[PDB]
């Protein structure tokens, strides 16, 4: 720092009164527009055939197993399932891949439905992590907020180490005024508007997976009838070996299904 | 026999149901770039 | 001789620093001396007309040279004769609002912890935080 | 009388890279962190 | 009835009030002076922030203006202004950057930078080719963030300029500004990429030479002036005056620019 420096360094705030809504504000429409671009165009309009609340086809779900738990008997993972277990399974594959994108984030059930192949639970552990790390940023920078300490993150410097250590002030001084206006800024978004936004963005596809679902059911209760039916009462080389899959082997036929995708996705960017 | 056929058909659709699901991870916009983004316009 | 010599060749730009850095008033006074200019100025008397006008505008640029871009955009907008007046009144301005920001004790803790880190003579601390001061009431 | 010094040498600005406290808010935005820190050192080298 | 358009961006109101003064008094009314944001001709910019509407950010040493220090100097400093979108919409020049990082696609930004790059070369190659020097320098900040910018900023720079059949010398932004602010007369014509430390450059420069007004090049075509302190907004004025058909208007100006920098209004 050899020479007499003309200026002494204060704190760069020359802009007094700025409003942490306003940087809150700007910060949402930035990152509104990053997301619009990144996504591409919102999806067209897809109208339901019927409408049922979700809500109405979780009860109806756990309305049917509970009626038909009669037929479960658990086996191994490595053993053909049952048709209940199967009927079972799908409906709460689809529930819970409904609930996940509409953000009711339960890593119990989702962990357990959802999860089928290692990608998966690499996901389902990022995606746990992510969401964790979210919500204790969230509650310390309110704590922060309340506190009154600067909402932005300020590295740990010692600057009358940096003016020692450097010959010339001008790199030094453009350090500080970039971390002061750093630490004098709130790098907080609104996200109220992002997850309107995101809705938006994902509503076709929901209301697709809604209806898909419901057409399940309605195909899956027919089978629950002929079961209970026949109950009540009591070429081929094709439907010889016909059986249900054991639960390993649908975890390794959904790894094979979802490879195929991520290769067709992957070959259809070039 | 053909009940038993029959039988063979019906299981053989659950279990093509069962197979054509496929859980679908989706990926959003690291929000890193929007904070890179938020501090470049702020000319930092 | 030969520091003369060597000095009159960089400021000319004839032969620039071994890294190729900026020809600063920083890096000359870190490496010739502090008072470079004064013998500088006295090594030019012993050469022709023609080298001691180059010798006094190469110093003249290099003084200037002492503030940052942003400085020089800030405040050498009406001319550089005028700057050194313009820099003084805005870091005035910028202390004031500091005093009338968060007191005056701690002010001066800070005027003193920069002083420090800035290399200034305590005669010219005393006098500029004696100035804004005064400039407050 | 050997050779002095010299003048035309000037020892390199040694930089240091900023180290940020290791907090939530820091593990969140490590990439945005990383990349302040490598423009700040890429500054120290250039010179602005 | 004449117009002259005064556009504001990050100008103390000091230097509007100012330069409304001195444009009334010397005018006299015959032409009015109307505010505004945007502009194509008859155009003064105060502030060092850039307007909406510029590609090109040329500046010069005027003679009658020239400071004693730097008298004799003729280096031309040409900074390529990419289009400005609202405060609140993200920058071409920060987009440009960060969407390819983030894997957006980049086609329309590219295409506008390359557009906007191709007119400020031909503006500088026309400069380089008018004062007869035969080399340019490219200025762009060595930054790794800005390593998609510049890239494209030298490859097309350089393309047009070749193609013009000139040669371009690339550097970076420390150097260049010292050699500038302390032996300018070893630079002939300089372009500067669209980066703030850039803008800072050009502003340093403009001031340190005695206060210059800076000339802008718009998408539509055409001149305005700009400044950003007492002096260089009275020679910006003079100069649109002088476009305007002003001649001993436009000398007063600059006369009195030239004797009382800070309080011009009242020197004339």
């Amino acid at each position: 720092i050899s020479g007499v420096s003309p200026l002494l360094y204060f704190p760069p705030t020359t802009t007094s009164t700025t409003n942490r809504e306003d940087q809150i504000n700007k910060n949402t429409n930035i990152a509104i527009q990053m997301i619009k671009r990144y996504k591409g165009e919102v999806p067209p309009h897809y109208t339901r055939k019927s409408s049922a609340t979700i809500e109405q086809v979780e009860k109806e779900i756990d309305a049917l197993l509970g009626g038909a738990e009669k037929l479960r008997k658990t086996s191994t993972d490595d053993q053909p399932m049952d048709k209940l277990t199967l009927m079972e399974r799908c409906l709460r594959h689809a529930l819970w891949s409904y609930h996940k994108e509409e953000g009711r984030y339960d890593f119990d059930q989702i962990g357990r439905w959802v999860v089928y192949t290692p990608e998966d639970e690499v996901k389902l552990a990022q995606l746990k992590r992510e969401v964790e790390a979210k919500e204790k940023l969230a509650a310390l920078r309110k704590r922060r907020e309340e506190e009154g300490l600067p909402g932005g993150p300020v590295p740990r410097i010692n600057w009358p180490q940096e003016y020692s250590s450097f010959i010339d002030r001008e790199p030094v001084v453009a350090k500080r005024i970039r971390y002061d206006t750093l630490a004098s800024t709130t790098l907080e978004r609104d996200e109220k508007q992002i997850e309107s936004t995101l809705q938006q963005y994902r509503r076709a596809s929901q209301d697709k997976r809604l209806d898909d679902l419901v057409d399940l059911l309605e195909r899956f209760k027919p089978v629950l009838a002929r079961e209970a039916i026949m109950q009540r009462l009591t070429e081929e080389r094709r439907l010889l070996p016909v059986r249900l899959r054991s639960v390993n082997e649908v975890r390794e036929i959904m790894s094979k299904t979802q490879a195929k995708k991520s290769a067709e996705a992957a070959e259809r960017n070039p | 026999v053909i009940h038993f056929l029959q039988e063979k058909r019906a299981e053989q659709k659950l279990r093509r149901v069962l197979d054509e699901t496929y859980t679908e991870w989706t990926e959003e916009l690291d929000q890193a770039h929007v904070t890179d983004a938020i501090t470049r316009s702020l000319n930092i | 001789s030969t520091k003369m010599q060597t000095l009159h060749k960089l400021l000319t730009g004839e032969v620039s620093f071994k890294n190729k850095a900026p020809v600063k008033d920083c890096n000359i006074v870190h490496q010739f001396g502090e008072n470079w200019a004064t013998e500088l100025s006295a090594y030019a008397k012993t050469l022709p007309a023609e080298q001691q006008k180059i010798i006094v505008r190469q110093i003249a640029r290099v003084k200037l040279t002492r503030y940052t871009v942003a400085e020089l955009a800030a405040y050498c907008g009406d001319g550089p004769a005028l700057l050194d007046e313009t820099a003084r009144a805005a870091n005035i301005e910028q202390g004031v609002a500091f005093v009338k920001a968060k007191g005056v004790e701690a002010f001066e803790k800070y005027v003193a912890e920069e002083s420090t880190n800035a290399n200034w003579k305590p005669e010219e601390a005393k006098k500029f935080i004696e100035d804004v001061k005064a400039k407050a009431k | 009388r050997a050779d002095e010094v010299d003048y035309t040498n000037l020892p390199a600005p040694k930089p240091q890279k900023t180290v940020w406290d290791d907090n939530i808010e820091t593990e969140v935005l490590r990439k945005y962190l990383d990349g302040l820190s490598q423009y700040d050192m890429e500054e120290a080298k250039y010179g602005v | 009835s004449k117009q002259l358009t005064f556009i504001s961006a990050g100008a103390t109101a000091a230097v509007l009030q100012s330069a409304s003064a001195i444009v009334s008094k010397v005018a006299g009314g015959r032409v009015q002076t109307k505010t505004a944001k945007e502009a194509g001709r008859h155009a003064v910019v105060v502030g060092p922030e850039t307007p909406i509407g510029v590609h090109t950010a040329v500046t010069e040493v005027p003679k009658s203006a020239q400071d004693p220090l730097f008298s004799g100097v003729s280096t031309v400093v040409v900074r390529a202004v990419l289009p400005r979108a609202a405060p609140d919409s993200v920058q071409l020049r920060d987009a440009l950057d960060v969407y390819a990082s983030a894997g957006i696609d980049t086609k329309e930004e590219v295409r506008s930078a390359t557009e906007a790059f191709k007119k400020s070369a031909e503006v500088a190659v026309g400069k380089a080719k008018a004062k007869g020097v035969k080399r340019i320098v490219l200025v762009v900040k060595q930054a790794s963030k800005h390593n998609c910018i510049n890239e494209l900023f030298k490859k097309i720079s350089t393309e047009t300029i070749e193609s013009a059949g000139l040669t371009t010398e690339v550097v970076g932004t420390a150097a260049v500004a010292n050699q500038l602010i302390v032996n300018p007369e070893s630079l002939g014509v300089v372009l500067l990429n669209d980066v703030a430390a850039t803008e800072q450059i050009e502003l340093a420069f403009a001031g340190v030479v005695g206060g210059v007004s800076r000339v802008y090049h718009t998408v539509e075509g055409g001149k305005i002036s700009a400044g950003h302190s007492f002096k260089s907004v009275a020679l910006a004025v003079a100069q649109e005056l002088r476009e305007l058909g002003l001649s001993s208007e436009a000398d007063k100006v600059e006369a009195a620019a030239s004797k009382n920098p800070r309080a011009v209004v009242s020197a004339l």
